[PDB]
RNA sequence: UACGGUGCUGAAGCAACAAAUGCCCUGCUUCCAGGAAAAGCCUCUAAGCAUCAGGUAACAUCAAAUCGUACCCCAAACCG
RNA sequence: GCUCGCCGGAAGACCAAGGGUUCCUGUCCAACGUUAAUCGGGGCAGGGUGAGUCGACCCCUAAGGCGAGGCCGAAAGGCGUAGUCGAUGGGAAACAGGUUAAUAUUCCUGUACUUGGUGUUACUGCGAAGGGGGGACGGAGAAGGCUAUGUUGGCCGGGCG
RNA sequence: AGGACCGAACCGACUAAUGUUGAAAAAUUAGCGGAUGACUUGUGGCUGGGGGUGAAAGGCCAAUCAAACCGGGAGAUAGCU
RNA sequence: UAAGGUGAUAUGAACCGUUAUAACCGGCGAUUUCCGAAUGGGGAAACCCAGUGUGUUUCGACACACUAUCAUUAACUGAAUCCAUAGGUUAAUGAGGCGAACCGGGGGAACUGAAACAUCUAAGUACCCCGAGGAAAAGAAAUCAACCGAGAUUCCCCCAGUAGCGGCGAGCGAACGGGGAGCAGCCCAGAGCCUGAAUCAGUGUGUGUGUUAGUGGAAGCGUCUGGAAAGGCGCGCGAUACAGGGUGACAGCCCCGUACACAAAAAUGCACAUGCUGUGAGCUCGAUGAGUAGGGCGGGACACGUGGUAUCCUGUCUGAAUA
């Protein structure tokens, strides 16, 4: 049925809940922090099992961290992906 | 490579010695050719890149007790 | 004036790379310098 | 093993005052403990949020360090060393010249 | 009764191991993320159970 | 009026002419200096398989993953 | 905000290389800005790049590179067949309108297109590092027919200065 | 048709002037030569130092060339400062 | 070991234990993404894409294991060609790459000195490559000696800047013998005889000595100055501990220590008294190693520059006798 459930950890934070997100939010689908090399398709098993809420599609980005830092200790931020996972009918979240 | 492959003859160096006794740096390579020996043992012939004096060693030993010496030498034909 | 360097990444990664170095044994000589020398940055890749 | 533990009773001997005598508060892990009554200082605590929001002259206990304060014989007025002398898993603290344990 | 470790000595962790990350350690990443007080020993204390149980798995094949 | 931007409504929305270096054009004509390769694609059999496999048309369903996407756009973000 | 001037085959716009957060927002003006700066590509913090259809990846090759064996070398290594790489070229498919402060052939609305897998109905000789066809290719010149586009006329909404 | 003619882009660099502690480690402003060809340009490749390449100048080979750059012989030697 | 911890800049929040399982330290075990010899193919290191085999399933697809090249061996297949052989496939075992120096070998300069320079020197140095080990090489006399004799190799001190070589210039430079450090010889070309009789490895019960954590460990109080005594002034005490580091100024008696006693679960280094396995001791004598020694022609090494030039190595051509 649906796959192993050690690999649906891949969810990790929602969002900060910025004028972006909860925009598309009040319009059609929610926006989800995720992973470094989780699958639309793991995404979507894992809003589908860890949720209760079916979704149409998902949309992948990866966004680069920033440097952040001043020329003393130059560092840089972590890169993380963002999913757009679409509910279109009877969203819960 | 330039290997007798039956008593590994190679090329070595030493100079040329002029009459003003000056030492320009040269090659003594060896007289390697390349000659097919027939086996009556194998009934086949076996081709080598042997120099003169390995073909002496050839017509002094024979050609099947100096190809079991390869053979535990560990070296292709 | 045409300055003299003008950037190109398969250029830069097919000369001075970590595969265009560990391809030839000097290429491997340097790398093993470097090492020795303790570079974080071992060839021009990143 | 530590020669002054979490709350026992030690006078100090080097160190402003001399005479005045306290229970431990805490060991730091750099060997400075915290005795209360003893190494006072009113500092100036600048407003903040959260924690410490007016800020003050609030007097809190420095740091004094472990050699410069000596654990407190019971029985007799008196400074005291203390060594150590067991076997098995518990080393019990006893006084020197005196014999008792702690 | 030997070891400290006698409630993973036992036989079937795996699904312990299942309840221990599956919805246990997502809700505490989930009001991690939205900021909680309890959560911060909490994360480090079920990530070291879920370690644990992983390496009480990987040490038999009968559980 | 957050003074930039939002909700509703929104008339006519056509002809003639001039139109390229763009399209027909991987065309036509002409010339010598005679103008890549392989794959996708279309057919044919070899060994094999004969209610098999496979192909063809229709319909239904499912899938199309992963990475780049901001900004500079002949320049204050490239090379100097 | 009203005027004035400059470019307008760019000093406008969009791609590629290259760079890498310089983009947008709130805040600050020590250091940078050849001056002050409330401002900035500056500090700090938060936000932002959404793809079956656009590129890469992928399937093929060119110049050329690497090369099992192999041939040649004092070793190191040089060359090269099979093969395997290499786009600057050849291969499948999406447009118009709207949206954000910041993304759009990516989100939304409408209308579609392409390649495979699976299942069903009906027909049936299917089958390849193999053969053939195609892909498949130059320069120059002259029409002819158009479209992008522009001008005028009608029409419409205003003007009566 | 043409290594045809005039002339933009584009390629180049003949004269002058300014710059010459410049806007710039060879440029700007007027003029200038070519501009369907022996043209020009993007992308990738190949040729490595007593070597390459050169419509030939000792030209060019990373602002460096009668012989590149980097490291090692090497603290060369220096009857000379 | 333990009353304190959650490594640092780094505070904070939230917690864990208080002699019995917090932390910390030690042994063994577990996981160990991707790249990198990188090893499934490819590539612009940290990326793209495969094949086969097991498992799960309204079915979208996932998880794990294996799959590089070469050498040796074994099996199966197998052409021109009849047999074979070349070739192909499978399985086992090993290698690959890195590393500062030491060692052996294949190559191998020039600056410089000669007050120039070519013979010579620098120098078989710098450098390149190959290979191996904890050391490597060498090593058991076809060696020296001098009519007496020593008995393998290597390393140090003399012999000795000597004999000698040398545009007899610059310069290079031994040996014999003596004093030491260490000191062990053996085997095949071979048959028969008695035949794991003594050594060399592997593996093991057990002991000892170490290592990887550690445990005890002496004895100081008044007064003065001072911000603070570790300094000054008095009286004591410990020392197989007055090495050292901090403690608010200079501490034997304040704290870590140090001298000195003790300690090991668990794993590893030597001595093995030691059980088993693999290789083999000692009597007779056949031979005691042929394209070799030697030679001619070019060279190189030995201190030795071909000179009267012995000895060793060989690129070319020849070539014996065999106790």
């Amino acid at each position: 049925m649906i796959r192993e459930e050690r690999l649906l950890k891949v969810l990790r934070a929602p969002h900060v809940s910025e004028k972006a997100s909860t925009a598309m939010e009040k319009s059609n689908t929610i926006v989800l922090k995720v992973a470094k090399d989780a699958t639309k398709a793991e995404i979507k098993a894992a809003v589908q099992k860890l949720f209760e809420v079916e979704v149409e599609v998902v949309n992948t980005l990866v966004v680069k961290g920033k440097v952040k830092r001043h020329g003393q200790r130059i560092g840089r931020r972590s890169d993380w992906k963002k999913a757009y996972v679409t509910l279109k009918e009877g969203q819960n979240l | 490579s330039r290997v007798c492959q039956v008593t590994g003859k190679r090329p070595v160096t030493g100079n040329n010695r002029s009459h003003a006794l000056n030492a320009t740096k040269r090659r003594f390579l060896p007289n390697l050719h390349s000659h097919r020996f027939w086996v009556e043992s194998e009934k086949r012939f076996v081709t080598l890149r042997v120099s003169a004096k390995g073909m002496r060693v050839i017509d002094k030993k024979g050609i099947d007790t100096v190809l079991a010496e390869l053979r535990a030498r560990g070296e292709k034909y | 004036m045409k300055r003299t360097f003008q950037p190109s990444v398969l250029k830069r990664n097919r000369s001075h790379g970590f595969r265009a170095r560990m391809a030839t044994k000097n290429g491997r000589q340097v790398l093993a310098r470097r090492r020795a020398k303790g570079r974080a940055r071992l060839t021009v890749s990143k | 093993a530590a020669k002054i533990r979490r709350d026992d009773e030690v006078i100090v001997l080097t160190g402003k005052d001399k005479g005045k005598r306290g229970k431990v508060k805490n060991v730091l892990s750099s060997g400075k403990v915290i005795v209360e009554g003893i190494n006072l200082v009113k500092k100036h605590q600048k407003p903040v949020p959260a924690l410490n929001q007016p800020g003050g002259i609030v007097e809190k206990e420095a740091a004094i360090q472990v050699s410069n304060v000596a654990i407190f014989n019971a029985a007799t007025g008196k400074a005291d060393r203390v060594g150590f002398r067991f076997e098995d898993g518990k080393k019990v603290r006893f006084f020197k010249s005196n014999s008792e344990t702690i | 009764m030997k070891a400290k470790e006698l409630r993973e000595k036992s036989v079937e962790e795996l699904n312990t191991e299942l309840l221990n990350l599956l919805r246990e350690q997502f809700n505490l990443r989930m009001q991690a993320a939205s900021g909680q007080l309890q959560q911060s020993h909490l994360l480090k204390q079920v990530r070291r159970d879920v370690a644990r149980v992983k390496t009480l798995l990987n040490e038999k094949a009968g559980a």
